[PDB]
């Protein structure tokens, strides 16, 4: 599908200066995405979509907090 | 049943309170709690103003509503006018209700 | 004697006196904070160290400036000095708790000067934001000691409030209604109000402040779901009805003024006066979000804002066309107490629109923590509280202390101070526009010449100040006793003489309803 | 409302007695009842060091400064776990 | 002499001694928060009290036995303590629009809900709902008091009062034994932090609140109070009400509305 | 306004003292604080 | 940047902060009309002996007073909300760009495609280079797409700090734990200078912006060599 | 009771305006000065 | 008990210009005393707390 990505496009959930949402949603939509697939053995290809999103929005420093903390077992969303 | 052990002011009031509360039983202002009732104000029949001097400041509200009140010092003597509408007011000087 | 006279006080008069002084100390403490600010920025480079020590100064400037100069002279000195005269009351109604109004401002300034003694002072802006006021970008005492300051000043002037209040509303003669009350005290009833109703909020703020700092509560920590936004509008919930407190007690002052150098009775439109005051009282607590059209809020959140923070024009009009109708037909005395009225009332104006410009949250992106909303206040606070002040104790100084000025000194101090502040801050508008950043130690090598100006200007003020200090010994060192004041028969604070007795209306005035 | 008594009009001191001992304190006796019923200790949940919670910004300025000032052990777990 | 019916207070210390123990408990919570010493706060903590205890057994001396408080002191009196308590409102709606502000837009950190992972709100139909009907209890019986002071019961008075008092104490236990069993604590995120501070806050009122009442009890055992002049106790009323309805709002916003 | 005459006028030479003195408690101070700011930052 | 003696704005780089020169010329001549109009009544009052002492009625003129004040603020708040609903409107970026604030400094991100992130630190004095400008330098420039629509995300790891372009008429602020967006277009190649705009401790006067719009292959090819 | 009228409305006396040139000075002056010696004391320390 | 307001009317009526704060009698002066002393006291020993936080430490 549209994977002539350049980058993540108006959400009209999201449509105001706070963006902070925006990015959590899609990270929390790839991690869930990749839970009920590495289950069923399926392909993570299909999560793609919020990968890209999430990656362009989210600072650096947000996601390797997010991803330590999934590790550690202190992620406070639901996945 | 209420057995009461409860005091009034009748009995137990005191000092100034007293003093507000006996006077009002009789009609009387002497701590001027009450706006005085205008006369006509003719040099006959002048506004007749309270002293325990022999001058009070008299603030004239010339006509009902004015925003600006007139103030003057009134004297002992003959009556003196409203500087803005010559109202005439005489001063009543007596000694303090004690 | 002297104990139970200065530190047991109960009368209006003698705690008037001592806010006048306490403001005047605080005044001169204001000034060399502001001195060491353009001393700074008066030619490129670094002067005193980098932003800390700077903003330390900068931070203190305001407190001072606004805590202890302004308020304290204009509700606490002409405030307990003329509200019980100008109503014929015997004193105010809690004249005890008065005196602890009073007595909480040294040990407020003591905070302040402490927090700026300890570890590396409190370098936040008066405004104090988490996370930089937090207890890990401004570890130690000071911040700490900066909301203590703050926390004494408020229950100061929260019982003051309360006092002015009460007695406006229950100590007039039985005859007078409050729209028999003279402006200055309507200016001070409606200013009581505010700090009654904005203060409470922000000792909310920064006791959340303080639990944060101490206590590892997370109101503005994002680590434990808080927001440093949420302090933004506690603080400008006070913060912008703040302003309109430094400024209505002035608008009273300067109708006062206006009307007797007018040779007038009365100021014109006197309901129009108290409408545009209320009006003014009211709007000054819908618009606090101006203060944060760059933190990132909704499109129609920041056209509420724009819009009701510009209706306040339509009512502060009313006022200004009032006074300029108040001089028509006038029988003009150029007194110095005059010449600060017509400079407030032109100064206030340019820094009212210029206020106008900043409520434009379009353009406020681009004027937004530069020089030209240091314009806009300054304009307002240092040419309109000022002018205000300065106009009042000139004016009043007679009644006060029983001698007269110099009227030539005050006239030469006058122009002096004219050239200093109009030299200080004209140029910051152009600064403003180009870009140049509020709370900078520096400044990129283009912004030289306005600064150098701005700089030289604040110098001018200096002299004013100094000569200020020469004109008030000066008359009393002269000793020219008061004979003569003309219109008492609209001036009632007058009518006992000056300066009047330790107790007046011991026999209170006769007024009757006809 | 979710109210239906009548109004009670014969002198107010009896009348406001007459609601403390009938509406008031019963309220008060059936709720301190309910309560001393759900009483009782309950399964203290799994200690996972979520970084919202056990926040220390600074040490308390009292005791080891890690103990908050309402500590109860069974139920507030320090940052790193529950207490031994 | 004076021909109006207003107060002219004899010269005072107290007005200084509260502005010294002002200066004496901010420096002392800094000393105690920052250099580890609690003894500076210790003194201004004792001094406010005495200060406190002086000044208004001065009113007391003031009203009861020297007769100051005519009307137009007392009229002045009720708009002092209206003017207060709308004061202490706005104080209480700080703390309201903090947790209304954490709570309707909860953060990432707290798993982007209310309550946030990891915090196990009390129930508010166990001690919190007891202490809702403890205080709307004490609304009735201080009402109970008012009456019977009116109507010059001076044994219902004393009656309804200890009544009134007793729940207020009863409050104050529950909600420290609340406190103490309460599985989050002030440092657990906004939530803590919201929840402790305001109805800490709350607490310290009750407590300011209870005391007044037992201030007014011990002035009817002295029978100060007339069946027409006691500001006192009406005072005491207003401000019992006003604590009264914060905890309504509590209840309704951060125990029920915010579990 | 009206005023009596200066009850103790205050000749040209006793005001130019006054404001002389008024000016150096100003600037005194700050001057020596100002002139030695090198030395503070240094130490 | 602005140059010595600048009275006005920095020239307008994007549509937007060209809008808004010509809402300032608008408003600023009401405010010069007004506070001039004020000073000449002023001066009109006071330079006559002619009097008249007694109570103007004060009703007619009060409407004259409220309404025309109120026509003025129509006319100012009409252009200046046009404006604020363009700035706004959906438009649809070719790129996004965070950057975060530090205590002294800018960190840029651009993570679309590759993982590009680097750091942006004021040139000292003492190593400009001939012709670089005090407190504006950076070492590393924010590169970016000329004549297109860029998606600029704002935050901080610390303290507030607030990223400002007064050319572009951008000011978002870095707030921690927030994501602050604002829309960024150039009309025109260059180096545009902006600085840290809330105050974030002892450097705050010294941890600048600096935007490098250049054609998009010369951007492609320079986020290609800073991987 | 106390002291009224010209000078005597006061906490500081007026008798002696050189006495009162030297109080004032100190006055305003110990104000003024605060700041110099405060940034001195910040600048004396590291 | 028994009403003994009259009395204290008395008490504080009584015409030795003592003010309110004092007109209990020598326990009034005592109690008075011990606030005052406190509050100078604690003061005094606010200024050297400030003092020494001034200046560094280990
Ligand atoms: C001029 C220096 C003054 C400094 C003095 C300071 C000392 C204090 C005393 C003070 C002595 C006053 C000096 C005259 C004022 C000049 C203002 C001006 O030209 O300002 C222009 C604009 C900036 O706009 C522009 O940018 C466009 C103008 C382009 C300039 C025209 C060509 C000139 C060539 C050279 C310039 C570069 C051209 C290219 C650049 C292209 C533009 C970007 O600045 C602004 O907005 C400034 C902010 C104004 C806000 C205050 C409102 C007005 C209140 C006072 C009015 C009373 C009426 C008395 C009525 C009169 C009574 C006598
Ligand atoms: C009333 C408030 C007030 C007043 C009067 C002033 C007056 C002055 N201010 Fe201040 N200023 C502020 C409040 C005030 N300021 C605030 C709130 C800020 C923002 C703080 C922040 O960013 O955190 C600020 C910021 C500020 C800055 C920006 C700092 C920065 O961004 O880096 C500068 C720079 O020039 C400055 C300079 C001056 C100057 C030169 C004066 C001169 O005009 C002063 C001249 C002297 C006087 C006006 C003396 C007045 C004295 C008396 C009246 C005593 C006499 C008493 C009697 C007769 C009874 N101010
Ligand atoms: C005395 C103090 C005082 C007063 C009275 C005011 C009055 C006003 N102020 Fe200001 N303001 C401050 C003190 C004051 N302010 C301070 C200290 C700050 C900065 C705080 C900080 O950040 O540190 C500030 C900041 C500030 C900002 C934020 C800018 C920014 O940080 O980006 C804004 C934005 O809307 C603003 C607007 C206004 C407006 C619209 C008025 C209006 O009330 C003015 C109304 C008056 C007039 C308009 C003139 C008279 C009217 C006429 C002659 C009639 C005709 C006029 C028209 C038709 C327009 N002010
Ligand atoms: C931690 C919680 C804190 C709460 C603590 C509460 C303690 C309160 C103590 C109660 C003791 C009260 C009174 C004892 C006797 C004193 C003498 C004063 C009474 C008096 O003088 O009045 C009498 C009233 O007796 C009458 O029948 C009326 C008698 C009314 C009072 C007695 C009954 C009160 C019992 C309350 C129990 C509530 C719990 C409910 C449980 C059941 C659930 C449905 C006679 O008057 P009358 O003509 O009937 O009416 C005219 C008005 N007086
Ligand atoms: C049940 C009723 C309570 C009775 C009170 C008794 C004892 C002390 C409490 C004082 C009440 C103060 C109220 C507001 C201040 C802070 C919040 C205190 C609320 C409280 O008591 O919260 C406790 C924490 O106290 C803590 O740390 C804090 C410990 C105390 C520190 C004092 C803080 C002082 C700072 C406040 C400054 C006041 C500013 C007011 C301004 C006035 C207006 C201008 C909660 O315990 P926990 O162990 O975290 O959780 C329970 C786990 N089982
Ligand atoms: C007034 C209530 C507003 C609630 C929402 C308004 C509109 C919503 C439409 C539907 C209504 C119900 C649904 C609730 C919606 C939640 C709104 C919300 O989410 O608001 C939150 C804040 O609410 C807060 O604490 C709000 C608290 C602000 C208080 C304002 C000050 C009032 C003080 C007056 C004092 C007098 C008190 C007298 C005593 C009785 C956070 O906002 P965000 O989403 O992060 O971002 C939007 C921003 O741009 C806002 O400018
Ligand atoms: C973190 C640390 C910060 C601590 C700072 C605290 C500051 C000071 C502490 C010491 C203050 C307590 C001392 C007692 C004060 C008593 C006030 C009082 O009772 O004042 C009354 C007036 O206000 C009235 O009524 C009603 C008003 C009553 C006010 C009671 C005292 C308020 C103290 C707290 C202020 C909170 C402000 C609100 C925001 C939270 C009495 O007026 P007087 O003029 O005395 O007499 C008049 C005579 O006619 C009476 O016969
Ligand atoms: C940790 C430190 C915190 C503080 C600890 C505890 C503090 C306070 C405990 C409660 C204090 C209440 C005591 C007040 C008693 C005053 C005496 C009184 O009640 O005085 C009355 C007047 O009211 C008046 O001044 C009215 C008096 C108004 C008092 C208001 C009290 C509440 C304010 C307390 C402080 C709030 C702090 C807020 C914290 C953020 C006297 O007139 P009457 O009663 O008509 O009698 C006259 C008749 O006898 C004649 O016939
Ligand atoms: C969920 C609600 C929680 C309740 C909390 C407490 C409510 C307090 C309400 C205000 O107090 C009372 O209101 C009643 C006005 O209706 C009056 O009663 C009385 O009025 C008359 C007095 O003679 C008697 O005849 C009546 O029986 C008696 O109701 C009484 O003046 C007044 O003090
Ligand atoms: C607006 C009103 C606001 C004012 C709030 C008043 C706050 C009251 C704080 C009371 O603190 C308690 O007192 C104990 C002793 O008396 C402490 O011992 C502590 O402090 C000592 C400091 O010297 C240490 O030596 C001890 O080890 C340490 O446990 C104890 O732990 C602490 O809970
Ligand atoms: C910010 C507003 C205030 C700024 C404007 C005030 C400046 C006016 C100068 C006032 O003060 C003096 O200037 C002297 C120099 O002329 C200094 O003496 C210094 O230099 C002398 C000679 O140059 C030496 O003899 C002295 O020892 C040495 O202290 C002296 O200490 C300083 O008080
Ligand atoms: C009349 C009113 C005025 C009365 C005079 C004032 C009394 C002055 C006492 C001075 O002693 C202080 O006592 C503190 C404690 O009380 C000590 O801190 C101590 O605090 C803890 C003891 O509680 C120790 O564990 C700490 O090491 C130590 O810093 C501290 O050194 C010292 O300054
Ligand atoms: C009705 C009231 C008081 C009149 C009085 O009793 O003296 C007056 C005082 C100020 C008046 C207002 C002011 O004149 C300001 C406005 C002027 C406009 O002409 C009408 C609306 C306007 C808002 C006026 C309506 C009304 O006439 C007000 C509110
Ligand atoms: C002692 C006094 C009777 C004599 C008099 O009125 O002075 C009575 C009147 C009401 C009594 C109080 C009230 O009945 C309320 C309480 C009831 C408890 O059972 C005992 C204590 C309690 C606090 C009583 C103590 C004391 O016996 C009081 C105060
Ligand atoms: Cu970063 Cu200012
Ligand atoms: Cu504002
Ligand atoms: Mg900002
Ligand atoms: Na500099
Ligand atoms: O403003
Ligand atoms: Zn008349």
């Amino acid at each position: 599908k549209i994977k002539n990505y350049q980058t993540a496009p108006f959400d009209s959930r999201f449509p105001n200066q706070n963006q902070t949402r925006n990015c959590w949603q899609n990270y929390l939509d790839f991690h869930r995405c990749e839970k009920a697939m590495t289950a069923k053995g399926g392909d993570v290809s299909v999560c793609e979509w919020y990968r890209r999103v999430y990656k362009s929005l989210c600072p650096i420093s947000w996601v390797s907090t997010w991803d330590d903390r999934r590790a550690e077992g202190t992620f406070p969303g639901k996945i | 049943a209420s057995g009461g052990g409860v005091p009034t002011d009748e009995e137990q009031a005191t000092g100034l309170e007293r003093e507000v509360m006996l006077a009002a039983r009789k009609g009387q202002d002497p701590y001027n709690i009450l706006a005085p009732k205008a006369t006509s104000g003719t040099k006959e029949d002048p506004n007749l103003v309270p002293s325990i001097t022999n001058k009070r400041i008299v603030g004239c509200i010339c006509e009902e509503d004015n925003s600006t009140v007139i103030w003057f010092w009134l004297h002992k003597g003959e009556a003196q006018r409203c500087p803005s509408c010559g109202t005439h007011y005489k001063l009543v000087p007596h000694q303090l209700a004690h | 004697m002297f104990i139970n006279r200065w530190l047991f006080s109960t009368n209006h008069k003698d705690i008037g006196t001592l806010y006048l002084l306490f403001g005047a100390w605080a005044g001169m403490v204001g000034t060399a904070l502001s001195l060491l600010i353009r001393a700074e920025l008066g030619q490129p480079g670094t002067l005193l160290g980098d932003d800390q020590i700077y903003n330390v100064v900068v931070t203190a400037h305001a407190f001072v400036m606004i805590f202890f100069m302004v308020m304290p002279i204009m509700i606490g000195g002409f405030g307990n000095w003329l509200v019980p005269l100008m109503i014929g009351a015997p004193d105010m109604a809690f004249p005890r708790m008065n005196n602890m109004s009073f007595w909480l401002l040294p040990p407020s300034f003591l905070l302040l000067l402490a927090s700026s003694m300890v570890e590396a002072g409190a370098g936040t802006g008066w405004t104090v934001y988490p996370p930089l006021a937090g207890n890990l970008a401004h570890a130690g005492a000071s911040v700490d000691l900066t909301i203590f300051s703050l926390h004494l000043a408020g229950v100061s002037s929260i019982l003051g409030a309360i006092n002015f209040i009460t007695t406006i509303i229950n100590m007039k003669p039985p005859a007078m209604s409050q729209y028999q009350t003279p402006l200055f005290v309507w200016s001070v009833m409606i200013t009581a109000v505010l700090l009654l109703l904005s203060l409470p909020v922000l000792a909310a703020g920064i006791t959340m402040l303080l639990t944060d700092r101490n206590l590892n509560t997370t109101f503005f920590d994002p680590a434990g779901g808080g927001d440093p936004i949420l302090y933004q509008h506690l603080f400008w919930f006070f913060g912008h009805p703040e302003v309109y407190i430094l400024i209505l007690p002035g608008f009273g002052m300067i109708s006062h003024i206006v009307t007797y150098y007018s040779g007038k009775k009365e100021p014109f439109g006197y309901m129009g006066m108290v409408w545009a005051m209320m009006s003014i009282g009211f709007l000054g607590f819908i618009v606090w979000a101006h203060h944060m059209f760059t933190v990132g809020m909704d499109v129609d959140t920041r056209a509420y804002f724009t819009s009701a923070t510009m209706i306040i024009a339509i009512p502060t009009g009313v006022k200004v066309f009032s006074w300029l109708a108040t001089l028509h037909g006038g029988n003009i005395k150029w007194s110095p107490a005059m010449m600060w009225a017509l400079g407030f009332i032109f100064l206030f104006t340019v820094g009212g629109l210029t206020g106008i410009v900043l409520a434009n949250s379009s353009l406020d992106i681009v004027l937004h923590d530069t020089y030209y909303v240091v314009a806009h206040f300054h304009y307002v606070l240092s040419m309109g509280a000022v002018f205000a002040i300065m106009g009042g104790f000139v004016h009043w100084f007679p009644l006060f202390s029983g001698y007269t000025l110099n009227d030539t000194w005050a006239k030469i101090h006058f122009a002096i101070m004219f050239v200093g502040v109009n030299m200080t801050f004209f140029p910051q508008h152009f600064l403003g526009l180009s870009g140049m950043p509020r709370r900078y130690s520096d400044y990129p090598d283009a912004y030289t010449m306005w600064n150098t100006i701005s700089s030289m200007g604040s110098f001018i003020s200096l002299t004013a100040v100094m000569l200020m200090v020469f004109i008030i010994w000066e008359a009393f060192a002269s000793k020219r006793e008061v004979l003569t004041v003309d219109l008492t028969t609209t001036n009632l604070e007058w009518l006992n003489g000056c300066p009047p007795p330790y107790h007046t209306f011991e026999e209170p005035t006769y007024v009757n309803l006809k | 409302a979710s109210a239906a008594k009548g109004d009670h009009g014969g002198t107010g001191a009896r009348t406001w007695r007459f609601l403390t001992f009938g509406l008031a304190l019963p309220s008060v006796a059936l709720c301190t009842l309910n309560s001393w019923l759900h009483s009782g200790h309950r399964e203290r949940p799994a200690f996972i060091p979520y970084h919202h919670l056990r926040i220390r910004t600074k040490p308390f300025s009292w005791g080891d400064g890690n103990h908050t000032f309402f500590h109860n052990p069974r139920v507030n777990p320090l940052p790193t776990g529950y207490e031994k | 002499h004076q021909t109006h019916a207003y107060h002219m207070v004899n010269p005072s210390p107290w007005p200084l001694t509260g502005a010294l123990s002002a200066l004496l408990m901010t420096s002392g919570l800094t000393m105690w928060f920052h250099f580890n010493s609690m003894t500076l706060l210790m003194i201004g903590l004792t001094t406010n009290m005495l200060t406190m205890y002086q000044w208004w057994r001065d009113v007391i001396r003031e009203s009861t036995f020297q007769g100051h408080h005519t009307p137009a002191v007392q009229k002045g009196l009720r708009y002092g303590m209206i003017l207060f308590i709308i004061s202490e409102v706005l104080f209480f709606t700080g703390f309201f629009w903090a947790f209304y502000h954490s709570s309707l837009a909860p953060t990432p950190e707290l798993g982007g809900c209310w309550p946030p992972t990891g915090i196990h709100p009390l129930n508010p139909l166990e001690v919190p709902l007891l202490n809702t009907s403890v205080l709307l209890a004490s609304g009735v019986s201080i009402t109970w008091a008012h009456h019977s002071l009116m109507e010059g019961d001076r044994k219902h008075m004393l009656q309804a009062l200890f009544i009134t008092i007793t729940l207020g104490v009863y409050f104050t236990l529950l909600q420290a034994s609340e406190y103490y069993e309460a599985p989050f604590t002030i440092s657990d995120g906004v939530y803590g932090s919201t929840f402790f501070v305001a109805t800490g806050f709350h607490g310290l009122h009750v407590i300011i609140g209870s005391t007044f009442l037992i201030v007014c009890f011990f002035r009817q055992l002295k029978f100060h109070f007339t069946s027409n002049h006691h500001f006192g106790f009406e005072a005491a009323a207003w401000y019992w009400h006003f604590v009264d309805v914060v905890w309504l709002f509590l209840y309704v916003s951060i125990y029920w509305w915010g579990s | 306004i009206t005023a009596k005459p200066a009850k103790t006028p205050t000749s040209p030479k006793e005001q130019a003292i006054g404001l002389s003195v008024t000016f150096l408690s100003f600037l005194l101070p700050a001057g020596w604080v100002l002139y030695h700011l090198d030395n503070y930052k240094k130490s | 940047m602005a140059y010595p003696m600048q009275l006005g704005f920095q020239d307008a780089t994007s549509p937007i902060m060209e809008e808004l020169l010509h809402f300032h010329d608008h408003t600023l001549m009401i405010v010069f009309l007004i506070s001039s109009l004020v000073l000449y009544i002023i001066s009109l009052m006071l330079t006559t002996k002619l009097t008249h002492t007694s109570t103007m009625d004060a009703q007619e003129v009060e409407t004259i007073w409220t309404i025309l004040p109120a026509i003025i603020l129509i006319l100012i708040a009409l252009p200046s909300l046009r404006i604020l609903y363009m700035m706004d409107e959906i438009n649809n970026p070719s790129l996004t760009v965070k950057t975060m604030g530090h205590q002294w400094y800018w960190s840029y991100e651009y993570t679309d495609y590759e993982d590009l992130s680097f750091d942006s630190y004021m040139i000292p004095t003492s190593e400009l280079k001939p012709g670089e400008l005090r407190l504006l330098e950076v070492d590393n420039r924010v590169v970016l797409p000329m004549e297109m629509t860029i998606r600029m995300l704002v935050s901080s790891e610390d303290v507030l700090h607030s990223w400002a372009v007064p050319s572009l008429g951008l000011k978002t602020d870095a707030i921690p734990g927030r994501l602050n967006q604002t829309t960024l277009m150039s009309s025109r190649p260059g180096l545009y200078y902006g600085q840290c705009s809330e105050i974030c401790g002892s450097n705050h006067s010294f941890m600048p912006i600096v935007l490098e719009l250049v054609p998009l292959k010369y951007f492609e090819k320079w986020s290609a060599s800073m991987l | 009771h106390y002291e009224e009228g010209p000078g005597k409305n006061i906490p500081f006396s007026v008798e002696n305006k050189w006495r009162l040139l030297a109080m004032m000075t100190l006055f305003f002056g110990s104000g003024f000065a605060a700041p110099f010696f405060i940034v001195r004391h910040q600048l004396l320390k590291k | 008990f028994e009403n003994r307001v009259a009395e204290k009317q008395k008490l504080f009526q009584e015409d030795n210009g003592l003010p309110v704060h004092l007109k209990g009698g020598a326990t009034d002066n005592i109690l008075y005393r011990v606030t005052m002393t406190l509050c100078l006291g604690g003061t005094l020993y606010s200024l050297y707390c400030l003092g020494w936080a001034s200046f560094p430490h280990k």
